[PDB]
């Protein structure tokens, strides 16, 4: 059967036995730096397992009257692991990532799920002109929900859903790498995302790489049962991690 | 050594017939993130059909390919404001709004570039228009960051010695130059989703990247009697060009010029009913 | 020194057209609008596992 | 030296030429070229990928994110109608604003195949069967399921495989279409009927949503640049 | 590969002599459809007769290869009514009653097509004239149907990124270009006898198949203190050219510019009797 | 560059000239040919074929 | 890359022309007013059965 | 015969592991007059990295190949002073300010020079400007050293037998023209430590060897009712240079045309402490 | 004549351009060429050479010559900061007037390595250790011999050997550095601090300088050429 | 007569670009922008007995 997948990174296995295929990127597989195409000199540092492994990013509920949530990497695994630590530690880094949503509920339950990894997801703010804090986007690992109605504080991002806070129709998502949860059929979704800049290294700290979203765009439902809520999950591996430029911690 | 010697046609129709087996390739599943690859030849009966349409006009070549303006000034050649004998833009591609979109629909672009200027001038209304002017000449100064920035007219930073500058004469064909690529990175961004200073403070946005540079513009040394004004615009027009990461069309309109700023709007049109069909 | 190229055909259908560079930078040269190689699997089949059409997608 | 005369077109500035200038930078050395994943060449690449079609413009809906959903109910008579639409990609509020409606709408004519691609987004438990019929141009729209089942159509069984696709055929007198359709250039229209009916066990919801994506076969072309009329601005951005 | 290297002439007369025979070339019936083949040498003695006439200038090429006028329209510079500072034109060929008749006598063609304008100006009359007014430009902007139309001539639709336009400055040379076969079908049709709507109702003739789009010109930023007009006059001339179904000549005059109307016409002049021949 | 003189004729537009000029809409993929019955080439064509000829011109 | 033909005869009868490409749009060529062929039979001679001048027509 | 057919890159960076050892590569003495060629490669591990960077913009022939403005003056057609009807300018390169320092980086230099001129008309204002006046048209003339000077605008030395000259009319291109090396030495010095007498009396410094001649301008014969106003401007490009023992970079401003003579300026400017390194 | 059309930017007057064009004394007989000493062909070559740095501008310089010399003292605590600086070669005012800074101030981009060269100018009796670090771009500048350390660094023993070399790698995110340097294209700090501290005999001076020299190294390169701000004028000069 | 040498390389990487000279005076001939030798050892090593880097240098 090919309703099966099993993953394992590092010291850490992830087995999901109802799902859909695995969606590669843009058909490109996560890879090191090349010696014809680097800029920095001195040696990369390679943690190979200590970082490549999956990190759970905490959980969320999914409501009747849920709108959506949105993370934005690699600032949500800031403070997990090694991984945040290398972060801390130096100027640059490089790596792909391979990201799991878990969402289960029974046969007698309905809704669908948009999974959607968004580079160089820029956003506007709530009132035009004015400027927001780097907290309104990003505070670690916690979620950020989008609203149903046009937001009005001035302290924070348009939240607006059917916009995605990007100024385009949400429909039209479809263009990046995704995938679809629909509990008649699956509750896992797989995306393996390669490096995407427009220089070979970046520092993660400064720079938000890529932005993952769920939308609900069937809204969850059922009747006569005793579960309120459906559970949403979200795990995260880096990928052929390199980092370079040691210096005082902190960034 | 004297000469040297340097169509691909959309995919034709097969022909289908009857059929009944356990393939089933109009069923599928859309929560693989797969599009669907049926043709009409898998569903219903259909004729042998040779195309001959190319995507020739689809290409991001061809998209891109287009002198758009981006900017347009006005600058008198005798006024009482020093300010207001001259321009200084900050080159950018954000103030006109269809190039821009027609640029937004990528995330990052590798082109040179072909830069057109365009001027024009008209003598202002008064009470006493007879005056004899010769031709007036223009001046076209670029400077790269960092570079002196003329103050007045008749400063002394406009006797270039390393900045490129165009002298152009009206009544002329319109000037025009090459320019290659000259961004520092391995692609120009139309976004960036980042801060400028390492603790997540400052500016943020596309603004952080802008540092191409200013361009000048003034009437060399005509100074009528009385006054005349003077229009400028610039034209681009990509070359070679290699773009990645598409993403989707914008929907609200422009706002700002350095930002992403917008207000909601609807996802289109409204109907009757779902059942509308007529006019 | 001198390139020769088919020319995009037109109505009524020596379609060669003759090329000369004049300047020693490339940026100089004229658009290459004749390309037109396309490959949209990268958009449209991002999957790992190879999908059959005929066959059906889950199992 | 050598004697010419100049021809009309001189010292013209016509914004699709292509010509050689001289360059400003001499000898400038650019950056290294490097391989960013997810390069595109041509624009028909975009316009291949499916997109969510806002079917439900139904002119009262409060909430935005509404207009994707198509409503669906267990007890229907025999014979009803889930929607109906204009087949004009480029102009009908359905396509609009789509993501190949918006492509479209840079070109003046379009030519070649269309996919629709229907999801079922109801319960496990839950079954039905849809006919989805294409309707070439004519004189009157079908009224009735008797009347859509002349055209083209398929009978979609809902089960395992949670999607059907109908290719709606290229069936014009023209190699071409104006994506500025009128009545010459008409397309014909789409309908969905029940086919049996929608039935549901105990203990599940009493409603359920289908949605549409639309996209573009591999012998679909444009043609004719032009500017798009969605954008525009009275004064110049600051 | 340096060098690729790449006349008819009439019918001779033939020496014919006397004849006594049964075959009778000079009757036949033209009951058939059949247009006779018979020539001077059957039917009278003649000489031999070398010819060296060839029909090089009665080819379709030759025949409508020739530049026409089409379209003129005038714009002044300044003016109250906003709609009079600029030209808005539905391109067609029903206009100018000339070209109209040369192509009238085909039922279909098939060319590609040269536009060259012509622009003149002059100042319009007035108490007071005494200005200074350097060179004026003008710009031709081409919308294919369904494009965004400017509706004054400061819009923001005139910052075309993808409809073509000419900026041309008086004094030059006429403005001039190519354009190729823009035909939804396989050919142009001069005559179209059908409806638009399926019930044979709406539109009827010619008028149903007529979307080759707009051209706009307008004075790029002329403003003078006083009114001038300009004039600009648009001509059109095919290049290789193909011809189907040949057509009678039209015999009344035109009277509108988009259907076949008319007002019945005598077939020819008249003569004192049938057997006047003097003047 | 290449030293040149313009010769009298320069600028002007004459209606019946063959040059070659731009195209304004680069890389334009035409509608294919079709081979519609009666191709007509050469006006002497038309001017072959018969004619009623309105001899009885009387006046009244 | 470049053609060589005949050119039209005129009074006093090197009559060789030569002609070179620019363009990469073949309706940007010049015209092609040098053909000269043309077959009158479409619309003189429509008829079925062929018919001998020299015979007579009906029987 | 017809066609004969005529990059560099930085260095790379190699591998480098841990070391231990007696070499000490860091280590060296500045009192050698040599200046280190140690590596990263040679005090910390690296990668292996190939760069394609190339240092074609920095070679002398491009650093010195733009045209920079040396000289500009005024000249009017009519006027009651002779002296202010023409211009006449001894030919030197330490006018301008940017190009002088450009050229002082280098003691000998030798190159060809390209000239081109920059020539505007202005009227000037008064209370009466109503006229019509025909295109005006001016005359460049050199002389080398040692000829005959014009004393007025209509002077016989103006009928030029043997001395190069230009006459340009308003309203074209620019004029130009190419000029060999005519430097009686081997190479062009910048700088000349010596006296022009024998026992060390005279003139001091680099005047003692600018004899290159004098550049005259007037208007042919274009003498306006009303006065007008010209400027012209004199820009050089050297070609083909060559250039001997470079020297630092001048530090303070300059005072004088002819003289190396300067105020004293501080080395560069100050910060609160040895220690402050922010902002 | 041969037909002709002029194209945009005819009779224009660029200044970078290379065109061929009549000359103004035909035949003329040039000197004979002579191989005068010292040719240089490359900026590059100035810009590789040691000039000195002046590190001491602490704004109450009463003697121009005091910049030059970074002071040492014997006694000192264990752990203190001999000097520290920003690495902006083409706007810091410690780099801004050196040979190699003046050459980076007629372009807009570089990007290479770096040499530092310290030399020891005290009695021949003194000895001593230091620590010269190099901190890459960061929130925030070390504080601390232990946060300096962090970084790429060299140990200095004063012996035979008077100078001692640190050669700044370039660890960068572009292939190239705006010599304007803002934020974004930061570069990092340089440190020294006391390793062991000064120690001196009887019969010697208390306090002692250090001397500092910058050039390039043999992968460094320029881009972008345009005109230096340090110097101007406001008349013509006579 | 005509030369026929490399172009420098720009973004998207004939490359080829044709020259010819019309004037007699090698003074009127273009810039002569493509030579990048270039040899520092006469400034950065201007030393007589030549010195190894990894030794060390006074003794
Ligand atoms: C996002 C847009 C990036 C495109 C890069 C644009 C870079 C601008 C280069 C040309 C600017 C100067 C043009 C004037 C030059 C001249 O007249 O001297
Ligand atoms: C029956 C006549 C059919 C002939 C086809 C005519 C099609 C018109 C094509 C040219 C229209 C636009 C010309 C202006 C173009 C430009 O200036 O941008
Ligand atoms: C230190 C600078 C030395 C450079 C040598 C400059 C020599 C000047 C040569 C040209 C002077 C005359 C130009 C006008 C010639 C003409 O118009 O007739
Ligand atoms: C700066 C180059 C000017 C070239 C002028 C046009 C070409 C003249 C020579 C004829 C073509 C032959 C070219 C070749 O030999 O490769
Ligand atoms: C854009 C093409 C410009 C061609 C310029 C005129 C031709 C110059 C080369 C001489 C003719 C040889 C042409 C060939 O080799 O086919
Ligand atoms: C004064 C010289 C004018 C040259 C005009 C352009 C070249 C025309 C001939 C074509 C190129 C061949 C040159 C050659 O044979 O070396």
């Amino acid at each position: 059967s090919d309703r099966v997948r099993s993953i394992t990174l590092g010291n850490s296995t992830i087995t999901t036995q109802e799902c859909a295929n695995v969606v590669v990127g843009y058909g490109r597989w996560p890879t090191y730096l090349r010696d014809d195409e680097a800029t920095a000199e001195d040696q990369p540092t390679q943690p190979d397992v200590a970082t490549c492994r999956f990190y759970t990013l905490d959980s969320i509920k999914w409501e009747k009257g849920s709108v959506g949530w949105w993370w934005k990497f690699p600032e949500a695994l800031s403070d997990m692991g090694l991984f945040g630590q290398n972060m801390q530690y130096h100027y640059l880094g490089r790596a792909g990532y391979t990201i799991h949503v878990q969402c289960n509920a029974s046969k007698f339950h309905q809704g669908c799920l948009l999974v959607v990894c968004v580079p160089e997801a820029e956003m506007g703010g709530a009132v035009v002109g004015q400027a927001f804090s780097a907290t309104a986007m990003a505070n670690g690992d916690k979620a950020y929900e989008f609203t149903s109605a046009t937001q009005s504080d001035q302290t924070k991002v348009q939240t607006a859903i059917h916009n995605a806070g990007m100024g385009v129709g949400v429909g039209n998502l479809t263009i990046y790498p995704h995938q679809w949860i629909n509990l008649r059929t699956n509750n896992s979704a797989t995306i393996v995302m390669p490096y995407i800049n427009s220089v070979p290294m970046d520092n993660m700290f400064r720079h938000y790489n890529f932005t993952l979203m769920v939308i609900p765009f069937v809204k969850l439902d059922y009747a006569d049962t005793a579960s309120t809520y459906v559970p949403i999950t979200v795990t995260v591996a880096p990928m052929c991690a390199e980092y370079n430029g040691l210096r005082l911690a902190q960034a | 050594d004297v000469e040297e010697a340097i169509v691909v046609h959309v995919a034709d129709t097969m022909r289908s017939g009857p059929s009944n087996s356990a393939s089933v390739p109009a069923l599928t599943a859309v929560e693989t993130g797969h599009t669907s690859q049926v043709t009409p030849s898998d569903t219903m009966q259909t004729r042998h059909v040779k195309n001959y349409h190319s995507r020739s006009e689809s290409t991001v070549e061809n998209f891109l390919g287009r002198s758009a303006c981006v900017y347009m000034e006005e600058y008198k050649t005798t006024d009482n404001d020093v300010n207001k004998k001259f321009v200084a833009w900050p080159i950018n591609t954000k103030q006109m709004v269809q190039m821009r979109r027609k640029l937004e629909m990528f995330t990052y672009l590798r082109f040179d570039m072909e830069v057109t200027f365009v001027i024009t001038s008209r003598q202002d209304p008064g009470t006493t228009l007879a005056q004899d002017m010769p031709v007036l000449t223009h001046q076209i100064m670029y400077v790269p960051p960092g570079g002196p920035i003329p103050a007045k007219v008749d400063d002394y930073a406009w006797q270039t010695s390393t900045n490129p500058s165009i002298f152009w004469t009206e009544g002329n064909a319109p000037a025009r130059m090459s320019i290659p690529f000259i961004s520092i990175g391995n692609a120009y961004s139309n976004f960036y989703d980042g801060w400028s200073n390492f603790d997540q403070r400052g500016s943020y946005g596309y603004n952080t990247l802008n540092n191409l540079g200013h361009i000048y513009v003034r009437h060399v040394s005509g100074s009528s009697p009385h006054p005349i004004t003077s229009t400028i615009r610039v034209y681009f027009k990509p070359k070679h060009t290699r773009a990645w990461v598409p993403r989707p069309p914008r929907l609200c309109q422009y706002k700002k010029a350095f930002s992403v700023d917008f207000t909601p709007t609807p996802i289109t049109d409204t109907r009757k009913d779902i059942n509308t069909v007529t006019t | 020194g001198a390139q020769v190229s088919t020319q995009k055909t037109g109505a009524h259908e020596i379609i060669h057209y003759t090329n000369i560079n004049y300047y020693k930078d490339a940026a100089s040269n004229s658009a290459n609008r004749q390309d037109f190689t396309q490959d949209p699997s990268k958009f449209t089949e991002p999957v790992k596992d190879v999908m059959i059409k005929s066959l059906p997608a889950l199992n | 030296g050598l004697p010419t005369m100049n021809t009309p077109g001189s010292t013209q500035f016509l914004t699709s030429d292509d010509f050689q200038s001289p360059c400003a930078l001499p000898q400038f050395d650019v950056t290294p070229s490097m391989n960013i994943p997810g390069e595109v060449k041509n624009l028909m690449e975009i316009a291949e990928v499916d997109s969510v079609v806002p079917v439900n413009n139904v002119q009262d809906t409060t909430d935005q994110m509404e207009m994707f959903r198509i409503p669906v109910t267990i007890n229907a008579p025999l014979q009803q109608q889930v929607f109906g639409l204009r087949l004009q990609p480029g102009l009908d509020s359905v396509f609009k604003h789509t993501l190949l409606g918006e492509i479209l709408n840079y070109y003046a004519h379009w030519s070649g195949s269309m996919k629709l691609t229907f999801v079922f987004c109801g319960s496990a438990m839950a079954t039905g069967k849809f006919l989805i019929a294409y309707s070439p141009p004519g004189a009157n729209p079908p009224k009735t399921r008797k009347d859509a089942m002349l055209g083209t159509h398929i009978i979609w069984d809902i089960g395992l495989q949670s999607s059907c696709v109908l290719c709606v055929p290229w069936i014009s007198q023209t190699h071409y279409r104006l994506v500025q359709q009128d009545e010459y250039t008409s397309a014909g229209y789409v309908t969905c009927w029940y086919q049996t009916g929608m039935i549901v066990p105990p203990g599940t919801p009493n409603s359920s949503s289908i949605m549409c994506f639309a996209s573009a076969c591999n012998d679909f072309s444009v043609r004719m640049l032009r500017d798009t009329p969605f954008i525009s601005q009275d004064n110049k951005l600051q």
